[PDB]
C-alpha cells in the first residue's frame, strides 16, 4: 500500500537558464532572458563548467532519469538553423553519454523559455508564426544529434507561463504586456510549434528511435468556497479550463480550444482550421504535468474566479484522468521552494514532499491513475526567474557567493534518496 | 515462449468460475499479462490486464467488480477469478503477454498469445447429439446432428478418407439452449451405390461416438 | 472510453490488389498506444502493428500502419492468400483499453451462382417428435443472399461460401433462394 508499484519512474529535473552560466561563453547567443536580466532586473549553479558534479549529485540521489533542458541561442546563437555552435554540441553530446553511461535514461526539453534574442528582435518571437518552421528545424537538428540515447522528448515547458507571464503580465521575458490577443497568439504558435513537432518526429525519427514525445503543461489546483455550491464549482472548472484546458484540449483533446474560451474570447483567441485540429490532436505520447511554485505565484498567475487556490495534487490528478480520457501521466515537475536563508536543513522540501508522493500514490492505488513517472524539481539551486536567487528550490545546496560551487546535499535529497531505495515510505 | 489457458468448462448462470494461465520460456515478472475474450461470431474484447509485480490492475466495465485477476509470479501462474456469471460471458477466454516489459520504454502490444480456453455459461446438462441422415451432373447429401451440448463437435466422413466437397457447418444455438449443426458433402451422382458414404461424429463431452450411413430414398 | 470504429465491416479484393482499412477513435488518442491484430478463424490473434507503424517481429513489408489523432490506417500493398483473413485495432492509450470492431478482408471472384438441394426430415427424428427442413446452398459468391442459418469460412480453393438454413417445424408437419449469380429467383 504505502510503496510505489515496480517499475515506477523516479527522476529529477532542471533548466538551461536556471542552472548552466557561462551566457556568453564559447560563442552561446544572448536568449530574451539573458536581455530580460540585464534590463528588468553570478554564474548560477555554473553546471556548463560543473558538468562532472552535477553528475556525481545524480549518481548519489539514486535516480532513474534526468531531466534537463538544451539551450536554443547556446546551439544556434542567431537562432536560425544554419551552424551550430560546435562547443556547445559536445557539451549535451558528452552530457547524454556521461548519462548513459550510469544508465540514467534522459528527458529532453526543447525549450524551457530561453527564446533566442535574435528571433525576438527580427520578428518579434512567438508572435510570429514564421518561428513555428524555425523550431520545427531545431527540434529537427536535435532529434538527429541526440534522438538515438533519448526516449523522451518534451517540446514546450509549461507554455502558459510563456505566453500569460510572457505577454499578459509582463513578469517573464520577454516583458510584454496590454495586448491580450498578443497573449493568445502566443498560445496558437506555441501549440502549434509543438504539434509540427510531433508530427516530424512520428513521421521521420519514430520509427528508427521509438521513443516518446510530449509538452510540459503546469497547472494549479482550485477548490470551491462553498463545499457544496455548485456555483463555485462551475467557477472553479473555468479556472481550471482557463491555464490547463486552454493547450490540453487542442493537444490532448478535440484539438479544438475549450467551449468556454471560445466564447469569453471570442476577438482575441485564435481559430483552428478543421484541418488544424485534426492535426493538433494525438500529439503527445504522454500527459507531462507540471504541479509546482510557478502555477501558484504570484497571484496574478492564474484567475481564481474568486475561489481557493488549492495544493491538491491528486484532485488534479484525477481532473486530468476525467477531461483527458484517463492517459498515462509523468509527474513533470513536482515541488516547492525555501527562502534564500535556507541552506541544507530543508524540513518543508521534505514535507512537500512527502505530502505530494504521498497524494500520487493515492491516485495511482485508490483512483486507478496511470502516473508512472515522478520528476522531483531541481536538482541544484539555481536561478530562479524574476525571483532570481531570492529562493531557492533544489536538493542540493549551492553557494553562488563560492568560486567553488559544489552541490552540498540538503535534508532533501538524503530523502528522495531514501525514498528510491525504498520505491516509497 | 508460450501460454496456457487452463480451467474451461461449463458454469450455472449467476455461479463461480476460476482461469488460469501458464507461461514458460520468459522471464513471468518482467512481463504485463492481458485477459482477451471473443464470444462465438463476435470480435476481439478486452477484459483485464495486470502488471509486473501484481498489485496494479486494469479491467473493462462490463466485467468490473464481478471478475477479478491475480498473479503469482513463484508459480509463473496468472488467474481470472470470474463471479456472477451470465449468458453473455460464455466465449473463448486468451492471456496475452504483454510487449511492454519492465525497464525497457518499449510501445505497449500484445504479442505472445495462447490457444485459448472455453467457458459456457449455461443450465442445462449434457447431453450428447442424435444423427439424421439428409438424403440425396452433381448430388448431394449429408447429416444432422441436433440437440447436443456443450459446443465441440468433430465430423468426419469415411473415417478420415473423404474431404474434398465436405462442408461441415458451424453450429448454432437454438431455442432450447443446445447447439445443432449438418455437415454436407457432394458427390457425383453416378457414384452413388458403388462409394459407401459413413458420417462419423464424434463428441468427447458425452462420450459419444456415433457411424451413420446415408442412403437416399 | 475511446470507442474504436472500423470500417468497412468487409473488403472484397482480388490477390496482389492493395487493402486499405481505416479505423476511428471516438477521442484522441497518440499514434504510439495504436496496435494491428491479426485473426484467422480457428487461430488465436497475431500481433501484426505496434506503436501505430511499427511492424511486429516476422512480419512483412506489405503491412504498413500510419495515422495520428482520431484516424489510423492499416495498408497492405500487395494482397497474398495468407494475408486474408480479419484485421483488429486496438488502443492502449486511454483506460479502459478498447479494440475496433474488426474488418474483414475477403477474395473478390467471379460471381458464381449457388446450387440449391432441399433435404426432407428423416423418419427417425419424425417418430422422435421434430421435424428439421433443410436448405442448402453449395459453393457462391458472394455471402449476400422459424430457420436458423449457418455459413462456412471463404473456401481456400474456390473462394466461395456455403450456407444451410434449417426450418424447425412441429411433430407434425401437416425454399426459394435469391442471389446475384441466378438471373431468377431458384424454387426447389
Ligand atoms: C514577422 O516577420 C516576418 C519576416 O520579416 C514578416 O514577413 C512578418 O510580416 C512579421 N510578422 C510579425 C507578426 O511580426
Ligand atoms: C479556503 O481554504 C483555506 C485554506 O485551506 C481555508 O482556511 C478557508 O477557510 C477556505 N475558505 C473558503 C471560503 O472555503
Amino acid at each position: 500500500y504505502d510503496t510505489f508499484p515496480k517499475n515506477f519512474f523516479w527522476g529529477i529535473g532542471t533548466g538551461a537558464l536556471q542552472v548552466e552560466g557561462s551566457w556568453k561563453k564559447d560563442g552561446k547567443g544572448p536568449s530574451i532572458w539573458d536581455h530580460f536580466i540585464h534590463t528588468h532586473l553570478n554564474g548560477s549553479s555554473d553546471s556548463y563548467i560543473f558538468l562532472e558534479k552535477d553528475l556525481s549529485a545524480l549518481d548519489f540521489i539514486g535516480v532513474s532519469f534526468y531531466q534537463f533542458s538544451i539551450s536554443w541561442p547556446r546551439l544556434f546563437p542567431d537562432g536560425i538553423v544554419t551552424v551550430a555552435n560546435a562547443k556547445g554540441l559536445q557539451y549535451y553530446s558528452t552530457l547524454l553519454d556521461a548519462l548513459v553511461l550510469r544508465n540514467i535514461e534522459p528527458i529532453v526539453t526543447l525549450y524551457h523559455w530561453d527564446l533566442p534574442l535574435a528571433l525576438q528582435e527580427k520578428y518579434g518571437g512567438w508572435k510570429n508564426d514564421t518561428i513555428i518552421d524555425i523550431f520545427n528545424d531545431y527540434a529537427t537538428y536535435c532529434f538527429q544529434m541526440f534522438g538515438d540515447r533519448v526516449k523522451y522528448w518534451i517540446t514546450i515547458h509549461n507554455p502558459y507561463l510563456v505566453a500569460w507571464h510572457g505577454y499578459g503580465t509582463g513578469m517573464h521575458a520577454p516583458g510584454e504586456k496590454g495586448n491580450l490577443a498578443a497573449v493568445y497568439t502566443v498560445g496558437h504558435n506555441l501549440i502549434k510549434a509543438h504539434s509540427k513537432v510531433w508530427h516530424n518526429y512520428n513521421t521521420h525519427f519514430r520509427p528508427h528511435q521509438k521513443g516518446w514525445l510530449s509538452i510540459t503543461l503546469g497547472s494549479h489546483w482550485i477548490e470551491p468556497n462553498r463545499s457544496e455550491n455548485t456555483m463555485d464549482i462551475f467557477k472553479c472548472q473555468q479556472s481550471m479550463v482557463s491555464v490547463l484546458g486552454w493547450f490540453a484540449n487542442p493537444i490532448h483533446g478535440d484539438g479544438d480550444y475549450p467551449e468556454g474560451m471560445r466564447k469569453k474570447l471570442f476577438s482575441v483567441l485564435p481559430i483552428f482550421s478543421e484541418a488544424e485540429k485534426h492535426e493538433m490532436r494525438g500529439t503527445a505520447d504522454f500527459f507531462a504535468f507540471s504541479f509546482g511554485p510557478n502555477n501558484f505565484k504570484p497571484l496574478n498567475t492564474m484567475a481564481k474566479m474568486g475561489q481557493n487556490v488549492s495544493l491538491n495534487l491528486r484532485e488534479a490528478l484525477n481532473w486530468i484522468k476525467l477531461e483527458y480520457n484517463n492517459p498515462r501521466i509523468l509527474i513533470a515537475e513536482n515541488g516547492w521552494f525555501t527562502d534564500s536563508r535556507v541552506k541544507t536543513e530543508d524540513t518543508t522540501a521534505i514535507y512537500m514532499m512527502k505530502n505530494f508522493l504521498s497524494q500520487v500514490l493515492q491516485a495511482i492505488r485508490l483512483d486507478e491513475i496511470r502516473v508512472f513517472g515522478y520528476t522531483a524539481w531541481s536538482l541544484l539551486d539555481g536561478f530562479e526567474w524574476q525571483d532570481a536567487y531570492t529562493i531557492r528550490r533544489g536538493l542540493f545546496y549551492v553557494d553562488f557567493n563560492s568560486k567553488q560551487k559544489e552541490r552540498k546535499p540538503k535534508s532533501s535529497a538524503h530523502y528522495y534518496k531514501q525514498i528510491i531505495r525504498e520505491n516509497g515510505f | 515462449v508460450q501460454l496456457v489457458e487452463s480451467g474451461g468448462g461449463v458454469v450455472q448462470p449467476g455461479r463461480s468460475l476460476r482461469l488460469s494461465c501458464a507461461a514458460s520460456g520468459f522471464t513471468f515478472s518482467n512481463y504485463g499479462i492481458h485477459w482477451v475474450r471473443q464470444a462465438p461470431g463476435k470480435g476481439l474484447e478486452w477484459v483485464a490486464v495486470i502488471w509486473y509485480d501484481g498489485s496494479i490492475k486494469y479491467y473493462a466495465d462490463s466485467v468490473k467488480g464481478r471478475f477479478t485477476i491475480s498473479r503469482d509470479n513463484s508459480k509463473n501462474t496468472l488467474y481470472l477469478q470470474m463471479n456472477s456469471l451470465r449468458a453473455e460471458d460464455t466465449a473463448v477466454y486468451y492471456c496475452a503477454r504483454d510487449r511492454a516489459a519492465a525497464g525497457l520504454h518499449y510501445y505497449y502490444g500484445m504479442d505472445v498469445w495462447g490457444q485459448g480456453t472455453t467457458v459456457t455459461v449455461s443450465s442445462a446438462s449434457t447431453k450428447g447429439p442424435s444423427v439424421f441422415p439428409l438424403a440425396p451432373g452433381t448430388a448431394a447429401l449429408g447429416c444432422l446432428v441436433k440437440d447436443y451440448f456443450p459446443e465441440p463437435v468433430t465430423v468426419s466422413w469415411n473415417s478420415g478418407a473423404l474431404t474434398s466437397g465436405v462442408h461441415t457447418f458451424p453450429a448454432v444455438l437454438q431455442s432450447s439452449g443446445l447447439y445443432s449443426l449438418s455437415s454436407v458433402v457432394t458427390v457425383p451422382s453416378s457414384s452413388l451405390g458403388t462409394q459407401t458414404y459413413i458420417c462419423n461424429v464424434n463428441h468427447k463431452p458425452s462420450n459419444t461416438k456415433v457411424d451413420k450411413k446415408v442412403e437416399p430414398k | 472510453e475511446i470507442v474504436l470504429t472500423q470500417s468497412p465491416g468487409t473488403l472484397s479484393l482480388s490477390p496482389g490488389e492493395r487493402a486499405t482499412l481505416s479505423c476511428r477513435a471516438s477521442q484522441s488518442v497518440s499514434s504510439t498506444y495504436l496496435a494491428w491484430y491479426q485473426q484467422k478463424p480457428g487461430q488465436a490473434p497475431r500481433l501484426l502493428i505496434y506503436g501505430a507503424s511499427s511492424r511486429a517481429t516476422g512480419i512483412p513489408d506489405r503491412f504498413s500502419g500510419s495515422g495520428s489523432g482520431t484516424d489510423f490506417t492499416l495498408t497492405i500493398s500487395r494482397l497474398e492468400p495468407e494475408d486474408f483473413a480479419v484485421y483488429y485495432c486496438q488502443q492502449s492509450g486511454s483506460s479502459p483499453l478498447t479494440f475496433g470492431g474488426g474488418t474483414e478482408v475477403e477474395i473478390k471472384r467471379t460471381v458464381a451462382a449457388p446450387s440449391v438441394f432441399i433435404f426432407p426430415p428423416s423418419d427417425e427424428q419424425l417418430k422422435s417428435g421434430t421435424a428439421s427442413v433443410v436448405c442448402l446452398l453449395n459453393n457462391f459468391y458472394p455471402r449476400e443472399a422459424n430457420s436458423q442459418e449457418s455459413v462456412t469460412e471463404q473456401d481456400s480453393k474456390d473462394s466461395t461460401y456455403s450456407l444451410s438454413s434449417t426450418l424447425t417445424l412441429s411433430k407434425a408437419d401437416y425454399c426459394e433462394v435469391t442471389h446475384q449469380g441466378l438471373s431468377s429467383p431458384v424454387t426447389k
